[PDB]
RNA sequence: AACACGGGAAAACUUACCAAGACCGAACAGUAGAAGGAAUGACAGAUUAAGAGUUCUUUCAUGAUUUAUUGGGUAGUGGUGCAUGGCCGUUCUUAGUUGGUGGAGUGAUUUGUCAGGUUAAUUCCGGUAACGAACGAGACUGAAACCUAUUAAUUAGUUUUCUGCCUAUAAGACAGAAAACUUCUUAAAGGGACACAUUUCAAAAGAAAAAGGAAGCAUUCAGCAAUAACAGGUCUGUGAUGCCCUUAGACAUCUUGGGCCGCACGCGCGCUACAAUGGAGUUACUAGAGAGUACCGAGAUUGAAAUAGUUAAGGAAAACUCAAAAGAACGUACAUGACAGGGAUAAAUGAUUGGAAUUAUUUGUUUUGAACGAGGAAUUCCUUGUAAUAUCGAGUCAUUAACUCGAGAUGAAUACGUCC
């Protein structure tokens, strides 16, 4: 088959199965509180979400 | 449990005489801090208990004399120490210390 | 504790307009400042009331 | 034939019933941030100018505060139902609890995202960057804004990048008052040569009340 | 016995809602138990400021705050809070849990 | 590309009946509606985008498509709806 | 302002590198051909690591979903941060910056923005060709230090009552009920310090004791933090992005294996030690802040030497899980000896996670017993609940912390200085 071998590897553990929601990145993932928004992308939308820059 | 600190906790009794506590029964509950910190908390609780009791059921001049005797020995017997732990800051392993800097 | 010009100018203006109300006590001057002036900050009011008493001394 | 075993559900975690208090509010912000961006890329020609996600116990009312309702004046029901249908497909929304409202903002000048889109239009049209910002900043000032600032960085003067800042009115740069009075938006526009960054921050007035720190305004008797 | 709990990210909002339920509870309700203030939850996230690894290692602190209030009524199961919405403000969730 | 012609109708008939269907940019998973790889639905629609039949707005790795006036006409030509199939704003 | 930094603790993916193998992720449009088959998938033998029909043989299934063609797009963790956006760092944590009118100068420019004093501060008193302002500082926001005054009482606590059990000289303890209560706890609104007030010092801004107070360095620690700039880092976070490169024998994409861990050496960030202010054996202990489900955190019972196994409540959580060790106490134990300090290096074996553990993922058992006797030239961080010491939680996390971000535990010495 021309495509029966395409994407045949099992990606269930998670370093290539988890991604950023908007950035689609595989590095610097913030999985806390189910954000899934990886780094460099949570900081842009932090004030929209509700995390205010307090101490 | 820390036996070396027992006479420190008992020192409110001896500062004014055990007879000031002879007719008094206490029931202290300690639920925080370490072990030495709890020793100072109990010292405050015992000294304050005599002062508050003599204010409510005894005249004032006894209370003022008792609190004066506490104050002339150690002020922290009746007032809490306000010192608290400082927040850790990034770039260092503690409140003020910082990680070593390498140049070359 | 050198006071900023915002506190000092406000202290001067209130004295010129409402001298009879103010007295040599810091505590009574606190409530009158909340009355004869509008401030959203408690710390600013005390600083103004603190300087007013010193000025009228 | 594809031997694919995984699936990516088109769900929204705000729809979940048994969810932790910590996770619920975080998922509230994530949905709002994504929903705001999604219809930002759809209503670019309409000037969406903000969203609201208030609910009514079991149904969610998504309100769009568009500053130009021209495309949605009557629009029979095309875009409103098209957008709502889009919400169904992306987030798996049941129909009976979803509805969309469109609202106008009378303070068109005081909305920074709408003004930033105005600058992007004129620049892409071909208007000089000095004439585009000057005209839009005039509209912001008389609308009631205490002050405004437009920052434009890019390849305006040639291959060497150059940034310029346009200033007007009164603006506070430091303090918490920059969290109560500020209103900002960042846009980027592409030309045949490169990307130009557009940053518009409008300092508001007592409408977001709070009466910033330095103020005495002693009454007279 | 009926139990109400309101949670939001804004402290000023729940105090308004807590007062409203207590004021509304004069009629169609017998008593208004004082708002039990469950301890606040803080959701801290600390992140590096730089999209790359260059520069001084500076981090930034974010925190969400969750305010939880608990109300208890007697009322009736049929009447409960009746309208129970009052066009509730965005970001402030009310749920009613009876036994 | 090479997809089951029975399936091709499923996207076309569902898109017409709603005006919009979305997909993820994750090609390792299957669509949760049609139960087929996201690659097949993605490339059945981008080809239809070059007909000026939809708009290919992308957001947060999720692609969105919206039926156009040319989309309505082309869909009728292929799937052979009756000429009264000009509902608009509903399906 | 590079070197536990890319939140970079890479077994496959991550992955950008290497060895192979296929593969289009060739849209759109024209032509050829073709629904009487354009094409695609395939059992078995051989080829192949391969259960890639990839290919040779063989006919069996499905059906314009498109094969070959030309124009053209698209895609790339490809190049260019000396083409950009955005973000960050730095000059720079200190106090600095400006234009309106007016004055001076042919002009670049200057004054305002100063003599002196004072302040953490162009902060103020004063002075004045300057007057009137704007930004920064301050003011502002979060945490801590207080409320026997207020509002509250569950999922926090105390008290009382009933039953039940147990020891005392005489009070209580525990279990299991159940009702008021609000000092503690929780968390809202207000209040509370402004150096006001005394003494002294400098008519003033102000400074130093001392007392009072929960709090008197701006009370402490942080957040935000101006003008101008670097062609400082990232186009490998982005479907933010210009130009260039490759574009069906691919630098696109997929599959298997390896490498990113490779060792003659040199440097940086750290962990553990060189013991008796100790190691080892037993016993009682005492926090705060975290986190948790359509399989996540896991109570309790059992199997047993340990890892871990078989069954298994409650918990979307002040409700259940979740628990401290440094230190302390007990003995005719160890006695200054690389010794029982040190636990690297190797060995034979038991299990966990995983599709996969060899180049040991992690870990148990028994044995092995190496340097290391306080460290040269040099050099780093720190002023009070601070350093230092040992630990707990969280990020990453199928499995893996000596890393980072936080939290509490015990609590030094040394200044109150000066520009070397």
């Amino acid at each position: 088959g021309s495509y029966s071998i395409y994407n045949a590897h099992p990606r269930n553990y998670g370093n290539g199965s988890r991604t950023c929601r908007k950035c689609g990145a595989r590095k610097g993932l913030i999985r806390k509180y189910g954000l899934d928004l990886c780094r460099r992308c949570f900081r842009e939308k932090a004030v929209e979400i509700g995390f205010q820059k307090l101490d | 449990n820390p036996p070396v600190l027992r006479i420190k906790v008992f020192e409110p009794l001896f500062i004014v005489g055990k007879e000031n506590y002879a007719k008094l029964d206490l029931k202290i509950r300690v639920t925080g801090g370490g072990q030495v910190a709890q020793a100072y908390a109990i010292r405050q609780a015992i000294a304050k208990a005599l002062i508050a009791y003599n204010q409510k059921f005894v005249d004032e001049t006894t209370k003022n004399e008792l609190k004066a005797k506490f104050l002339e020995y150690d002020r922290t017997l009746l007032v809490a120490d306000p010192r608290r732990c400082e927040a850790k800051k990034f770039g260092g392993p503690g409140a003020r210390a910082k990680y070593q800097k390498s140049y070359r | 504790g050198v006071r900023t010009k915002t506190v000092k100018r406000a202290a001067r203006n209130i004295i010129e307009k409402y001298y009879p109300l103010l007295t040599l006590d810091f505590h009574t001057n606190k409530r009158v400042v909340d009355e004869v002036a509008v401030v959203e900050t408690k710390r600013l009011r005390n600083k103004i009331a603190g300087f007013i008493t010193h000025l009228m001394r | 034939m594809f031997c694919l075993t995984k699936t990516k559900a088109l769900n929204v975690d705000v729809l979940k019933t048994n969810i932790s208090r910590k996770h619920k509010f975080v998922a509230d912000g994530v949905f709002y941030a994504e929903l705001n961006e999604l219809l930002q890329r759809e209503l670019s020609a309409d000037g969406y100018s903000g969203v609201e996600v208030r609910k009514n116990g079991s149904k969610f009312q998504i309100i769009i505060r568009a500053t130009r309702t021209t495309n949605i004046i009557g629009d029979k029901g095309r875009r409103i139902h098209e957008l709502t249908n889009l919400l169904i497909a992306r987030f798996g929304f049941p129909k009976d609890k979803i509805e969309l409202y469109v609202e106008k903002v009378l303070a068109r000048g005081l909305c920074p995202v709408s003004q930033a889109e105005s600058i992007k239009y004129k620049i892409a049209e071909g208007l000089p960057v000095r004439r585009a910002v000057g005209s839009v900043m005039r509209l912001i000032m008389d609308s009631g804004a205490k002050g405004c600032e437009v920052s434009i960085s890019g390849k305006l003067r040639g291959q060497r990048a150059q940034g310029m800042v346009f200033k007007e009115g009164y603006m506070i740069k430091s303090g918490n008052a920059t969290r109560q009075f500020y209103s900002s938006a960042v846009r980027c526009v592409l030309l045949r040569m490169g990307i130009i960054g557009i940053k518009v921050t409008i300092m508001l007035d007592t409408d977001p009340s709070g009466k910033n720190g330095p103020a005495a305004r002693i009454p007279d008797v | 016995n009926i139990t109400i709990t309101i949670t939001s990210t804004k402290v000023k909002a729940v105090e308004s809602l807590c007062a409203e339920v207590k004021e509304n509870g004069k009629k169609k309700g017998v008593q208004v138990k004082g708002p039990v203030r469950i301890p606040t939850k803080t959701l801290r996230i600390t992140t590096r400021k730089t999209p790359c690894g260059e520069g001084s290692k500076t981090w930034d602190h974010y925190q969400m705050r969750i305010y939880k209030r608990v109300l208890s009524m007697k009322t009736t199961p049929e009447t409960v809070k009746e309208i129970t919405s009052l066009k509730v403000e965005p970001g402030v969730e009310l749920e009613v849990a009876m036994f | 590309m090479r997809i089951a012609t029975k399936d091709i109708i499923a996207i076309y008939k569902q898109l017409f009946n709603d005006g919009c269907i979305v997909c993820h940019k994750d090609f390792v998973c299957l669509h949760p509606v049609f139960g087929i790889p996201n690659l097949q639905v993605f490339m059945l629609m981008k080809g239809l985008a070059t007909k000026k039949c939809v708009k290919e707005t992308c957001n947060w790795r999720c692609l969105y498509w919206t039926l156009n006036d040319e989309g309505i006409a082309y869909l009728r030509q292929k799937l052979a709806l009756p000429e009264d199939a000009v509902p608009s704003t509903l399906k």
